């Protein structure tokens, strides 16, 4: 029991995080009332203060003489969904004849989708996100012949076993899920869940994944999140012999039931590595264009 | 609850047995260290004689408590009092009691 | 009556007659973890007033030619008080935090500073200027501790982004001739329930300057800022012998 | 870790060293998601 | 020696908290172990063998 | 069912098949301090599971002639886990206790230890042998921390006071034929609501062979003697910087 | 507020102090009850189990068969007061003409109250004790003749000003109690309250009255409660001139609405000095007498 009064009267354990905001429904872009002059004293929309950190609520009305504007614009398409589930790049696999990356017909793709500037920029405007995906998958050869050949992709989770030829063991893929089609049916498509250990994904890690000593040799690990890590995308021609013809895999990802938190700038210096956000020192360039004077267009 | 090969070492065939059972035995009074495991259940060690750790490598995540019974087989007339802890994550093995 | 502020937590008191109202970081204030948020089954440790008190780290010099400065959280505080006690001795640890960045000078004097809080603040090197080198950032510039560190790039924030959008994130400014101080309430911020205080940053608190620091020969030259800040609903789990990193 | 809290005593006539046996299992609050096949396979060639 | 397993739990060996676990047990029933399609058969038929 | 028992505190258990009960001090279960007894105004810390928890501090050999010691409270602990962090930052401080001693053996060894708790046991010199020279115990023999001392004279404790009546104090006896074991839960005693942990303790714990420890040979001679401890209700005031003495 | 579970469910913070057992009425020794012969299994009160360190719950009703006895002995003369409140010797100043002492015709006495055996065992029964007291002074030349002589007798708490002369500034006694006596009048006598910063007066405290190192020279503040020393007892003839007699004041003490806590074993050894309990190390004596063979008387 309690009896003493600091204890009784703390509020220590509140688990309700209190919320000084709450949403409200906006279908429609804000409307346009009349307004007319105004000459007083004490009331003075346009000044503020920006150094107390919010944004000017001064609004058109109170600036100008305005007319009434019904505003039907829809808010529709800037939904998190709206701008995420588009289809975009993420990944190529090379399964050359004669080549020195993966001339034995069988490759592994750690699943990063950091590879491609399009797709990476739009998620890296939020910290964490979560969501379901939907992966296409389009093979063909180099020209983009389409020719008679059967593939196997396999999902290998962290802790299965990464096959380590065409003829692996592993491809017996009778627990991990395996796709079986041809470079002549229609693209691959399946559905992935969200599967991270964490509540979110984080395009942004600003810690260690162990303890100990964090020296030189080490320090590759810095920002890398084992939460992110989903595993291995395996592919490989179906047979114990080599195929006759050099393929290429192009991985197309689709967001959808996306929820995402915590906005940041947005990248505005080109991208040189997957794992980070490193940028060529000596070429720092602005954001945007430039001219020769403040005063000249 | 399955067999946990905590002594692990023994590799010949004819020796595999000792691998169910470790061992305790008087000792000097300073507190000594019997024995040392990971706790990670679907990690390679101990933990893979267990039909928990097996069942355990066919999912990729896994959460809960584990539990760890220890059954004395000495005889009727041994006595003895150990201390058996379990460091959570960031601690480095003790180095003492 | 916006302008003046008194910040009372633990034993510590703030006082401040030149502010600028507070930010509460995206509007929520620091909550303890719920019984269905939280994952750990032990009964957690919450100090209280030992650890949720206001400490006064550092003193930076604002110069004509700063380039800005940054700190990372909870790593500032991981070596301070009860506090850094209790960041050592458990695995897991979550709280909130009250920023309070401190600057006067004289109305003669004029520079204005953005505070800003940036959450998993990820730093990275100019890969040995050509981008051709794949390098990485050293401990102590990830995780500077107290000292804070500065920025070698403010413009591409040592990361590749751009300052001018950091105001997307909770931040005020300290314009000389308005303000002497920046407050900021700051709520865990982080996709799991709890995390390791040694491993993981949160979020890092950015001092830029963005209008130099200016005033005429004779008046006082020595503009000191200073960072004090406070954990709010601090709560430990995971016990066992104290760990530095 | 497994430390001596005392020491193993015995009286005249009882062997000096004994075995422990350990049992380990889940608690009721463990379960496991995302099915993956084992890190082993049990077969080296063709099973006849 | 009886032969049965542990009946200890967390709240009885140390001083814990109340955590409401949703964790499924859906992926762990027999159907989700086993009904996923793996190789069981190879046939072949050669022209010169 | 009064032979075998189960302490439960903090993140740690004890087990025992041999016991002989539990003796409560005086009668009475520790305590927090009232807010009529208190009179320091500053709100305490009560940091709970991560201080009241048992802490196993000491191994002692007990041989066929030994002659006692002793261990000074809150001593014992103030360098160890989150309790000596928490003495150390905190001027004041103030809890209860929960002793556990252990001892095991055959049924073919021999001898009874006193078990017990003597609240501000000075210490005594014996004033240069002839009692003309008025010499005092030095630091390390008033408080000798968690290693413990040895007790010269035990027939008069070391301060002129004879054992023959320690049982006037709370204590148990731990017969090896009978017990392997001694628990006894101590309240704060004082004669003030909160008090220095390092520059007073409150009581001390004496564990004295009254009967000597005896087998025949071939039988195991190492015969270890653990003190385990638990803090019960501790509470810290009069927060600053940490200070070991 | 609190939410949480387990922090609505803690006892942090509980001040009521159970107690497991509570006081009786015990006006008279207990009676004795009759009783018969028992020749059962399964009951024995004879058995105890010393270990558990209660002490043995066995009477006489069940070890012999015993008579009805109406006991109405009383209790009252073990009560504390009943065992404390008669006046005892604890303080002796000589005031000698020529002398090496006091020859200045004043004393300062600290007030320590453990300058004699008699009444230093007896309160060091109890750790802490708490009370009133009636103080008596006796006094008169070395032959025990009286004089007509007047004596004054000063308290001087904490911090007043001790005085150094017979003449000094600090026996105008404008706030502290003094008492003005001649040797003809019959002892003085006053009543002293609890004065105490702490709860009780405590003949033992195991620690140190300040922080810092406690080196070697030190080591004499080992046991040193400041909350024990009252002050001083200051006394002096009456003259700008010296008294024509010589003279001694014994100083006695007898508690009342006295309050005790924690019984202790009472001293075997005798006591050397005021603020500790050094002993004798090459004269450790045993606690009584002792006989040539057990088997003997
Ligand atoms: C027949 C079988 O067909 N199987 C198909 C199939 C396809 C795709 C699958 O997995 C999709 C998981 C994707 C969405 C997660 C992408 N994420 C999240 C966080 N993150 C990330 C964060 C910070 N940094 C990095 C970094 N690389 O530096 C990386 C990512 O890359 C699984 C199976
Ligand atoms: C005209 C004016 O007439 N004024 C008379 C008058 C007489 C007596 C007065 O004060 C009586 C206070 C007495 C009762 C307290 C005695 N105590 C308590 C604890 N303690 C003690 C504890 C541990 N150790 C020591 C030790 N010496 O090592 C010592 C004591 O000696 C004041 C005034």
């Amino acid at each position: 029991g309690d009896r003493v009064a600091d204890v009784i009267e703390s509020s220590i354990g509140d688990s309700v995080s209190r919320a000084l905001t709450h949403a409200l429904p906006a279908p429609t872009g804000q409307n346009t009332q009349v307004s007319s002059h105004r000459l007083d004293t004490g009331k003075v929309p346009a000044l503020q203060a920006a150094e107390i950190g919010a944004s000017s609520n001064a609004s058109d009305e109170s600036m100008i003489e305005t007319r009434c504007v019904l505003n039907s614009h829809s808010t529709a398409e800037t939904t998190l969904d709206s701008f995420f589930s588009r289809a975009g790049l993420v990944g190529e696999i090379d399964l050359p004849l004669e080549g020195t990356t993966n001339p034995n017909g069988y490759a592994n793709w750690d699943i990063d989708i950091t590879g491609y500037a399009q797709m990476r920029r739009k998620v890296e405007l939020f910290t964490y996100m979560r969501f379901d995906a939907e992966f296409t998958f389009v093979a063909c050869t180099p020209t983009g012949e389409v020719v008679p050949q059967l593939l196997q992709y396999m999902f290998v989770p962290p802790g299965a076993p990464k096959p380590d030829s065409r003829e692996s063991l592993a491809w017996q893929t009778a627990t991990n899920p395996s796709v079986f089609v041809k470079l002549s049916d229609p693209p691959a498509q399946v559905s992935v869940p969200f599967m991270s250990p964490a509540s979110a994904y984080q395009w942004f890690y600003d810690g260690y994944p162990t303890f100990g000593e964090h020296k030189q040799e080490k320090d590759l690990e810095y920002g890398a999140c084992p939460n992110n890590m989903m595993g291995t995308f395996s592919v490989r021609t179906v047979g114990t012999s080599k195929s006759k013809y050099p393929l290429v895999v192009r991985i197309y990802m689709r967001m959808k039931h996306v929820r995402a938190w915590i906005p940041r700038p947005m990248r505005n210096q080109n991208y040189l590595f997957k794992a980070n956000p490193n940028y060529a020192g000596n070429s720092i360039k602005p954001t945007g264009a430039s001219r020769t004077a403040i005063t000249t267009l | 609850e399955t067999i946990l090969e905590v002594n692990n070492v023994p590799t010949n065939a004819t020796s595999l047995m000792e691998r169910l059972r470790f061992p305790v035995s008087a000792q000097a009074g300073k507190g000594e260290l019997c024995a040392v495991f990971r706790a990670d259940p679907g990690r390679n060690g101990p933990w893979q004689s267990t039909l928990l750790g097996q069942l355990c490598g066919y999912y990729t995540q896994w959460s809960g408590s584990l539990e760890v019974t220890f059954m004395f087989t000495g005889s009727f007339m041994a006595t003895g009092k150990m201390l058996i802890a379990y460091t959570p994550p960031g601690g480095p093995l003790p180095k003492d009691r | 009556s916006d302008r003046v502020a008194q910040l009372t937590i633990g034993n510590s008191t703030i006082t401040t007659q030149e502010a600028a109202n507070i930010i509460v970081g995206y509007g929520e204030w620091p909550s303890y973890c719920s019984d269905s948020d939280a994952t750990a089954v032990d009964k957690p440790t919450r100090p209280d007033v030992s650890v949720n008190r206001f400490y006064t780290l550092d003193t930076k010099l604002w110069e004509k030619s700063s380039k800005g400065w940054y700190w990372k959280f909870p790593d500032v505080l991981t070596e301070t008080g009860v506090f850094g006690q209790n960041a050592q001795f458990h695995y897991l640890y979550r709280s909130g935090f009250c920023i309070h960045v401190q600057c006067n000078a004289s109305k003669f004097h004029q520079g204005a500073l953005l505070v800003a809080v940036l959450p998993e603040y990820v730093i990275g090197t100019v890969a040995g200027g050509t981008g051709t080198e794949d390098t990485h950032p050293p401990y102590k510039q990830t995780q500077p501790g107290a000292d804070g560190f500065e920025l070698q790039h403010p413009y591409v924030l040592d990361a590749g982004i751009p300052i001018s959008q950091l105001t997307v994130c909770p931040h005020q400014w300290i314009n000389l001739r308005t303000n002497n101080c920046a407050t900021i309430i700051v709520p865990y911020i982080n996709a799991l329930p709890f995390d390791s205080a040694l491993n993981h940053c949160n979020f890092g608190l950015l001092v830029v300057p963005i209008s130099p620091l200016d005033y005429d020969q004779g008046a006082t030259p020595v503009i000191p800022i200073t960072i004090t800040l406070a954990p709010m609903c601090s709560e430990f789990a995971g016990l066992r012998q104290a760990v530095t990193q | 870790s497994i430390w001596y809290q005392t020491n193993y005593v015995v009286p005249i006539g009882a062997p000096n060293t004994a075995y422990i046996i350990a049992l380990a299992a889940a608690q009721k609050n463990f379960t496991m998601k995302l099915c993956k096949d084992a890190s082993d396979i049990l077969q080296t060639g063709t099973i006849q």
